[PDB]
């Protein structure tokens, strides 16, 4: 009996616990007696498992604690629509975007930072934006600032009323365990109302504001002259004109004569000629169908009637000899631990950010978007990094998981129980794959360095002398194109110009043409794939043996995060599962570093540039296929060479590049003091100045103490990642916005 | 109140009520006394 | 070409090759 | 083997006998102290040298040492 | 019926019997392979052994190496007859360490029944391997290049 | 020994509270050889306010 | 009081994994564990893997004595138990570990006299050029 | 002058240092409208940054070869330049140190101190932020009365 289940005012709203830090634990609530506690203070303040073992007050926590996340973001997005409105250049962008910077941020005058206001254009000055808004509003159909205020003001209605929802699902009315486990609903709700309703309606602005307002502007006509788009709706006239079966109504759409709508829901594929950008009226059948997909799905699951499949009895079928018992424990395992949950959504979403970034490179869906460089490589980067972490952050609750809530004899899984009993196979042949794979990767860019020395370029890795051809992506690259024709035949052009011909460019740029695969990408891809079993390798370790190795068998008490075990055993430094993830990081941090620096080179040599006389300049006269064999040539011809402009980025609207460019530097390099320090030393230097207070009557009640080890490894890897992110960040920005 | 007061004068909230304040007068005599180095 | 054709390779092999084989009966046994 | 040692200065509260994962340690009666007992380290050959003990320990100084040493297939923990 | 099991019935052994591992086949090919074979004398095993990874080793050095543009199979020919040399000296070495006094083998068959150990494990063992490995590779190398050159 | 309460120096060189004062809790009157038990405001490294001494290691002060 | 017979008794329930033995219980010294459970119920293999305890007498197989302690721990503290463990040697030898003397060596038994007990403060220890010119260290003095 | 380098009133390459960079800027003011909004920042700063390289010149600083002001850090030219700061300084980190003392003693004797580093006693704080002003009177006086060492 699926139902709405609620504890009425399980928590009274006084400032009583705020005025007492740390009161979520027994341990921090009785006071600091030394510095650590602060730090501790903080590092717990989420881990809501370690504080109380009720799994109703975890679940109140936890998503009221979304409320507030989402509160956060809406205010967020407010903010950019406010500034987008306010601060902006997009009246004037929305009129000659060709020769327009996209601009929505303004400095204040003084201490000289008013030269970072730069020559944007539109009579502007300012900061030019990389984060793609401009698009999204001309998509989405907006027209004036006007309306972006209006926008803003309901995000910031929406934050407030997702503050409220949160203070009141924990305050007033904080749902049943019962409540929560409502797996089966939950998951149709989702994905017929949220996803279904979503695209859906959505599909709705796009057919009635998106695609009428978009012929109108890629036609030509001043955008104050274009009509206001509820007059859209009230005069059909309009659209009548526009497309011609809207004559019919909605009668073509219950009498089953859909093909009268071909006027506005194409298959046509490729690129807006005029805009470089997908055809909007695909997206509006996309949408369409996708939102009918999602509808009839989110009705599987059972709920209040017998009809629906029940998710126990299908994971509960699923056996078979190999496995022994298969699927069976599953369902109570993942309707009793956050942390399961939360390490396949994480590993699932992650996947999902950087297909987004991928598809997103290859089918650029907004307007203008494929011909604004500094765009599109930000947008890439970005959602590839997100990717990242979110995978790793998947390991590492995996791994929580498997220390915390793993109890065989209450909650049994046979699945994991095989798994276990053969771990050491799984770690041992990803251990070999690896240096396998490391050795033919690398060794080959090593191969080419020493051939490239010592004189013999007949003897390289490379399309002129040696050829590794990507014999397969060519076929599937064949198969693409030639889909059109034969297996696709409502489909008039390609998915994507990187696959066909039909080199399409918007204002003399190019927006996409055919990507060549040769030898280079052979390589870089290899490495790649290299990359990412390394992490793997990292992770799946950390998570298999959390519990338990033939080191330390003991390893499941000692907790998730935790140093060591001492110097005993020969010596056991990084042993925990947190060290696990540690590591996975940096590698982590070295695969994407790759994959973005791979884009980077790729775009500018192969693909972007300007179009001449029947012919094209690209930005870096496709030296990639010749240079990138080489680790010389990544030192040279994409570092040392690009790094040109921000080098000098000095005396310009770009300076504060090259200033993030040391300081990112400084940060990185800053990090590798706690990195390869231990507390040891830290807390003896801190007992000579701690003589010092005393000497002169100023020694502190909260007794001063190094960080533990494992912050030290925190920040360590904090510091790290935001110096390495942060310099690759002003590199790319500053090098493709001059 | 009494507790609401206590938060207020919490180490991070005093913190950033302090240098919002030494940060401002910073900012502010940059204005009408722009660009020094003597004085 | 007369004496680097000898000493070159007898250095760059011969000498690490036994060294290699002689140190190594020096650890285990 | 590694080397552990108790001082007198030692209370018996039990918590390094208790701590330690390769019985090592030991409690015995004595003369010195409150609880009218000492801890001992009667099998050392067995150390690991992993410092749960001094971890353990309660006393200022800790009242348990263990001195690493010559290092051999028990004290490396090895299963192989 | 579970396909996998334990280890000849222990459970308590650091292994899993799939049907990778054990199985009607398998059991079979391994122990006709030279190395496996228990009663054999310690001579004929390192040559049947030894010349296999002298043709394994004989096509390599021809096609891609520096003169695999032109002496190729020259150059390819006498390169595969010295990581046997080597092996020799590897196979050798590795013997002046290890045994000083009788061998040591799981002494018993899959029936449990307390066999002969072999000598593929002794002091005048490797010895005759080291031998096998040497003349069956210098040997064995160069049928490689009188079938693809003479 | 001292009397209960009292505030004391440590004079033991090794300890964390070194030429640092304590108060006594109770001194045992047997023959034990750290009798006087004095405990402290501030903890040392090992999460510890209580600690054992001689009659030599303490000085009333 | 006597230490433990040494006889056989059918190990409990479990399907079999790679943490277990190897090339050292042959040629080397592997340990193995005794204990009365009471029911089946289950328990963390602490060499990896879910396992079913049986009822009466059931003994394990490990190659170190932390897999023992790990274990004997796991049973003493969850199930309330008391078990029993001694070594093995691959020439037929047994050597009876735990309960050394029966009582466990966290609770005081006679008959047990003190080894490595210095009878010292620490810092009452002489410098180290007092113990050159020999093989001894700082503490043993 | 002092270490034979100019003064910035006088000296050429810092007059034409103005010049150059008011010469970027009437660059830029050219591609925008007089009665334009980024054309009264680009005129502003101009009048500021012309302002400015006066106020120096006024000032009487040392500007070298390369037309850049260095300073003097020793005696009487250019006391202002380091000499007078160096005691702001002084001032300020002693009166933010003092009140920071006064702070921690005052608090010390309260049962348990650590809670008032955390939730601080304001209304205590800002009696001696002002009590901080007259500090190196007390300093000195505390040194005197033999209360300032442990
Ligand atoms: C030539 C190429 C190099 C070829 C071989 C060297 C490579 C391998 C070195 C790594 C091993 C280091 C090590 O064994 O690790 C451990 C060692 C030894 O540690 C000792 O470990 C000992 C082990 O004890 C055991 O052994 C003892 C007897 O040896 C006793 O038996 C004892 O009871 C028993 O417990 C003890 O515990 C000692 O207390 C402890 O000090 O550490 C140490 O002391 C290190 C040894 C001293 C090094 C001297 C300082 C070097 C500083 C160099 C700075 C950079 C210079 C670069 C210049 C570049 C210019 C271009
Ligand atoms: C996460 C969201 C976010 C972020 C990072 C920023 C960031 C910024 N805003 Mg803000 N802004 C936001 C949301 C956000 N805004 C929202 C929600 C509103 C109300 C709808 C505003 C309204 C606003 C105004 C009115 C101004 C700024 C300004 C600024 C800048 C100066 C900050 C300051 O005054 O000190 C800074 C870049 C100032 C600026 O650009 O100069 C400025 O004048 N913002
Ligand atoms: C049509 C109804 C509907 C819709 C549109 C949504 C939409 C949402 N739910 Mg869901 N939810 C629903 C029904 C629905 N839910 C039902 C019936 C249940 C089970 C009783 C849940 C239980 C649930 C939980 C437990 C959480 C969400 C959360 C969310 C948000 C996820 C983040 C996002 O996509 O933004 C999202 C707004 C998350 C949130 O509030 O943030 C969250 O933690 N939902
Ligand atoms: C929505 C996602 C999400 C959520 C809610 C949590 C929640 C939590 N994480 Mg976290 N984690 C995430 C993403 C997330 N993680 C990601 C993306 C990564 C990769 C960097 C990690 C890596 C990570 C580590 C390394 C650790 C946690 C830990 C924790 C806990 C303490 C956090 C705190 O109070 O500070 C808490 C249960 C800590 C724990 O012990 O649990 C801990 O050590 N997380
Ligand atoms: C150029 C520097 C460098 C080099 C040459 C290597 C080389 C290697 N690392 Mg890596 N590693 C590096 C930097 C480097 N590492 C750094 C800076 C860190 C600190 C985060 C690590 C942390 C690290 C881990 C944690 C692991 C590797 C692994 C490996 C091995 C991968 C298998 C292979 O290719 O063979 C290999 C020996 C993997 C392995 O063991 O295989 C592995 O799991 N490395
Ligand atoms: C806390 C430090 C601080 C200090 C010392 C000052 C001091 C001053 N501010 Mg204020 N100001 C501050 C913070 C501060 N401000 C902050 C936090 C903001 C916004 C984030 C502003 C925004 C602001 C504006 C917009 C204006 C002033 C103005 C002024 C001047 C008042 C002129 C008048 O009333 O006649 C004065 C010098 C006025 C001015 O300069 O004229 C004025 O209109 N201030
Ligand atoms: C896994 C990496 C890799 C790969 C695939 C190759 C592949 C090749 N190398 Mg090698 N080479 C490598 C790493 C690698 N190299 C490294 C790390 C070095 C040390 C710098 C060299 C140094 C080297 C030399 C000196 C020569 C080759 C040559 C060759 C060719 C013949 C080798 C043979 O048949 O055996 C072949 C195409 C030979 C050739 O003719 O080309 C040759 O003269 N290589
Ligand atoms: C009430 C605040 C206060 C006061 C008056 C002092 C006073 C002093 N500190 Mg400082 N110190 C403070 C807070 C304070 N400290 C805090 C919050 C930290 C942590 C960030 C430090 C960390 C610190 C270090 C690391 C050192 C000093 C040192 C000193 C002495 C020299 C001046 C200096 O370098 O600074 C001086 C007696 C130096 C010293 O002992 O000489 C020294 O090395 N202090
Ligand atoms: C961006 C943003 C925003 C905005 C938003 C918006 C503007 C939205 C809208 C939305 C909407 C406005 C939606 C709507 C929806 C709708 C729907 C969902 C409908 C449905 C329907 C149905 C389902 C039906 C069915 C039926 C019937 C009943 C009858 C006939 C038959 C049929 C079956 C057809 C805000 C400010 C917030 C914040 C910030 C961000
Ligand atoms: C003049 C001049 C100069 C020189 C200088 C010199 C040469 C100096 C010296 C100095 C010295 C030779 C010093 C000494 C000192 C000592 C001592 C001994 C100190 C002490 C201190 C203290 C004791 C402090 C305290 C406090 C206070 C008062 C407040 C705050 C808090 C505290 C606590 C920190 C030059 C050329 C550079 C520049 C120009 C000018
Ligand atoms: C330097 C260093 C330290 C010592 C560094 C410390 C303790 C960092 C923390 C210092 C900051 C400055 C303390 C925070 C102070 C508060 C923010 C309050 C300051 C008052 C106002 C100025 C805001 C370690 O603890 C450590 C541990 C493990 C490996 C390496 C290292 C390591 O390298």
């Amino acid at each position: 009996k699926v139902k709405i289940a609620v504890d009425r005012n399980p928590v009274e709203t006084s400032f009583e616990k705020w005025a007492k830090p740390g009161h979520f634990s027994r341990t921090l609530s009785k006071g600091p007696n030394t510095t650590t506690w602060i730090w501790n203070l903080h590092a717990d303040a989420h881990d809501f498992d370690s504080h109380t073992s009720d799994l109703e007050e975890i679940s109140r926590k936890v998503f009221s604690a979304h409320f507030g996340q989402l509160g956060i973001i809406f205010i967020w997005l407010s903010g950019m629509y406010f500034h987008g409105a306010r601060f902006s250049n997009y009246e004037a962008w929305l009129s000659d975007p060709t020769h327009i910077k996209p601009s929505a941020q303004v400095v204040w005058p003084i201490v000289g930072q008013e030269i970072l206001n730069g020559d944007v254009g539109g009579g502007f000055q300012g900061i030019q934006i990389t984060s793609g808004f401009f698009q999204l509003w001309r998509a989405s159909g907006i027209t004036s600032e006007l309306q972006l205020y209006t926008t803003a003001i309901g995000g910031l209605v929406m934050a407030a009323a997702m503050f409220f929802a949160g203070w009141f699902h924990y305050h007033k009315a904080a749902p049943k365990l019962e409540w929560f486990q409502n797996v089966e609903s939950m998951l149709n709700h989702h994905l017929g109302g949220l996803l279904g309703l979503g695209s859906l309606a959505w599909a709705g602005h796009q057919i009635h504001v998106s695609l009428p307002v978009n012929k109108l502007l890629d036609a030509g006509v001043d955008p104050k002259e274009i009509p206001l788009p509820h007059d859209l709706l009230l005069n059909r006239a309009i659209m009548a004109d526009l497309y011609p079966s809207f004559a019919k109504g909605i009668a073509p759409f219950f009498t089953l004569n859909w093909s009268e709508y071909s006027d506005f829901l194409t298959f046509k594929g490729g690129l807006n000629p005029v805009t470089g950008g997908l055809w909007l009226s695909d997206t509006a059948h996309h949408h369409v169908a996708i939102a009918v997909l999602f509808l009839v799905a989110g009705h599987m699951y059972r709920t209040n009637w017998g009809i629906g499949h029940s998710m126990k009895e299908i994971l509960e079928a699923h056996r078979g000899p190999f496995t022994g018992e298969g699927h069976v424990g599953l369902y109570e395992i993942l309707t009793t631990s956050w942390h399961a949950q939360l390490a396949i959504n994480l590993a699932l979403f992650g996947s999902l950010s950087i297909i987004v970034a991928h598809h997103m490179y290859a089918m650029p869906p907004y307007p203008y978007l494929a011909t604004d460089y500094g765009t599109q490589l930000s947008l890439f980067t970005h959602h590839t990094w997100i990717g990242g972490f979110c995978i790793v952050g998947a390991g590492a609750h995996a791994a929580i998981f498997m220390v915390r809530d793993y109890d065989p004899t209450n909650n049994y899984n046979n699945l994991l129980d095989r798994v276990i009993r053969h771990r050491d196979a799984i770690i041992s042949h990803l251990n070999w794959v690896c240096i396998f794979l490391g050795f033919h990767s690398f060794g080959l860019y090593i191969h080419n360095d020493t051939m490239s020395a010592l004189g013999r370029p007949q003897d390289m890795f490379s399309d002129t002398a040696i050829q590794l051809q990507p014999v397969f992506a060519q076929w599937i690259q064949n198969t693409h194109f030639l889909a059109p024709q034969l297996t696709a035949p409502n489909a008039l052009a390609a998915t994507s110009l990187t696959w066909g011909g039909d080199l399409v460019a918007v204002g003399g740029k190019v927006a996409m043409m055919p990507i060549s695969l040769g030898t280079s990408d052979f390589m870089v891809h290899h490495i790649h794939a290299f990359t990412i079993h390394v992490t793997v390798l990292i992770l799946l370790k950390g998570v298999l043996f959390a519990r338990s190795s033939r080191l330390i068998p003991d390893k499941a008490n000692l907790g998730f995060r935790f140093p060591c075990d001492g110097p005993g055993r020969g010596g056991t430094c990084q042993v925990s599962a947190w060290d696990h993830v540690f590591l996975g990081l940096f590698w982590m941090y070295n695969s994407l570093s790759i994959v973005i620096f791979h884009f980077s080179w790729k775009m500018q040599s192969d693909v972007w540039g300007t179009v001449t006389a029947s012919g094209v300049s690209h930005i870096t006269g496709g030296n990639f296929a010749q240079s990138a064999n080489t680790i010389n040539g990544w030192l040279r011809d994409f570092l040392w060479a690009q790094s040109s402009q921000v080098i000098q980025s000095y005396g310009s609207a770009l300076s504060a590049y090259g200033l993030i460019f040391l300081g990112a530097h400084f940060v990185w390099a800053f990090s590798l003091m706690f990195l390869f320090s231990g507390r040891g030393y830290w807390q003896e230097l801190i007992e000579s100045i701690v003589w010092a207070h005393n000497k002169l009557k100023v020694a502190p009640a909260i007794q001063p103490r190094a960080l533990s080890i494992t912050q030290g490894r925190a920040v360590g890897v904090a510091h790290y990642l935001l110096g390495g992110i942060a310099t690759t960040w002003s590199f790319f920005l500053a090098r493709i916005i001059s | 109140m009494k507790d609401f007061t206590t938060y207020l004068s919490t180490a991070p909230v005093i913190a950033t009520i302090w240098f919002t304040f030494t940060a401002g007068l910073l900012i502010e005599i940059n204005r009408y006394f722009p660009d020094p180095l003597v004085f | 070409s007369w004496a680097p054709s000898v000493f070159v390779p007898l250095t760059g092999l011969v000498l690490p090759a036994i060294a290699m084989a002689t140190l190594f009966v020096y650890i285990e046994k | 083997a590694h080397i552990v040692k108790i001082y007198d200065t030692c209370i018996g509260c039990t918590q390094c006998v208790r701590a330690c994962p390769l019985d090592v340690l030991e409690m015995v009666p004595w003369d010195g102290c409150k609880a009218s007992q000492m801890a001992s380290a009667p099998r050392t050959e067995d150390c690991v040298g992993c410092k749960r003990c001094e971890t353990a320990c309660p006393t200022d100084f800790l009242s348990v040492r263990v001195y690493l040493g010559s290092e051999s297939t028990r004290s490396m923990g090895l299963s192989y | 019926a579970q396909v996998i099991s334990p280890v000849n019935g222990d459970p308590f052994v650091g292994m899993l019997e799939t049907p990778v591992t054990s199985a009607p086949i398998v059991a079979t090919y391994l122990s006709n392979l030279p190395a496996y074979r228990t009663g054999v004398a310690p001579v004929l095993r390192g040559v049947e052994i030894g010349l296999a990874h002298g043709f394994l080793l004989a096509g390599p050095f021809i096609k891609l190496g520096p003169l695999r543009n032109v002496t190729a199979e020259i150059a390819g020919s006498l390169s595969a007859a010295g990581l046997v040399l080597i092996l020799a000296l590897c196979l050798s070495i590795y013997g002046s360490a290890q045994f000083q006094s009788t061998p040591s083998i799981g002494v018993k068959t899959l029936s449990g029944r307390s066999v002969a150990r072999d000598p593929l494990f002794s002091a005048d063992g490797w010895s005759e391997f080291a031998a096998g490995f040497l003349v069956g590779g210098e040997a064995g190398v160069a049928w490689a290049y009188v079938c693809t050159q003479i | 020994g001292p009397k209960r309460g009292s505030l004391v120096k440590i004079l033991r060189p090794e300890s964390y509270w070194f030429n640092q004062v304590g108060k006594v809790v109770s001194v045992d009157q047997s023959g034990v050889r750290y009798p006087v038990v004095v405990r402290f405001e501030n903890q040392n490294y090992a999460g510890v306010t209580t600690n054992n001494y001689a009659l030599d290691e303490v000085v009333a002060a | 009081t006597v230490p433990t017979l040494n006889p056989d008794t059918p190990s409990p329930i479990f399907g079999g994994s790679t943490g277990g033995l190897l090339r050292k219980a042959q040629t080397e010294e592997f340990y193995v564990i005794t204990w009365e459970a009471k029911k089946e119920q289950i328990f963390e293999m602490p060499t990896g893997g879910a396992a079913i305890m049986r009822q009466g007498p059931n003994l394990l197989k490990f190659g170190k004595k932390e897999q023992c302690l790990a274990l004997t721990t796991q049973l003493r503290n969850k199930f309330k138990l008391t078990p029993c463990f001694y070594r093995v040697f691959p020439d037929g030898k047994v050597q009876y570990l735990h309960p050394a003397d029966g009582v466990y060596p966290e609770k005081v038994n006679a008959g047990r006299v003190g080894a490595n007990q210095n009878m010292r403060r620490i810092g009452q220890n002489v410098n180290p050029i007092k113990v050159k010119f020999s093989g001894r260290m700082m503490s043993p003095a | 002058d002092i270490a034979g380098l100019t003064p910035c009133s006088e000296s050429k390459a810092y007059a034409k240092l103005e010049k150059k960079e008011l010469k970027t800027l009437e660059k830029r003011l050219k591609q925008y409208e007089a009665d334009s909004a980024p054309a009264v920042a680009l005129k502003a700063t101009m009048e500021r940054t012309k302002a400015r390289f006066a106020n120096y010149a006024k000032a009487g600083l040392l500007c070298g070869n390369d037309g850049l002001p260095h300073l003097i850090a020793d005696p009487y030219g250019h006391a202002g330049e380091v000499f007078i700061p160096t005691f702001g300084f002084l001032y300020v980190a002693g009166y933010i140190g003092y009140v920071g003392r006064q702070y921690l003693i005052a608090v010390k004797g309260e049962a348990k101190p650590t809670d008032k580093e955390i939730i601080i006693d304001v209304p205590l704080a800002t009696k001696l932020a002002w009590q901080g002003a007259g500090w190196p009177l007390a300093a000195v006086q505390e040194l005197q009365r033999g209360t300032l060492l442990e």
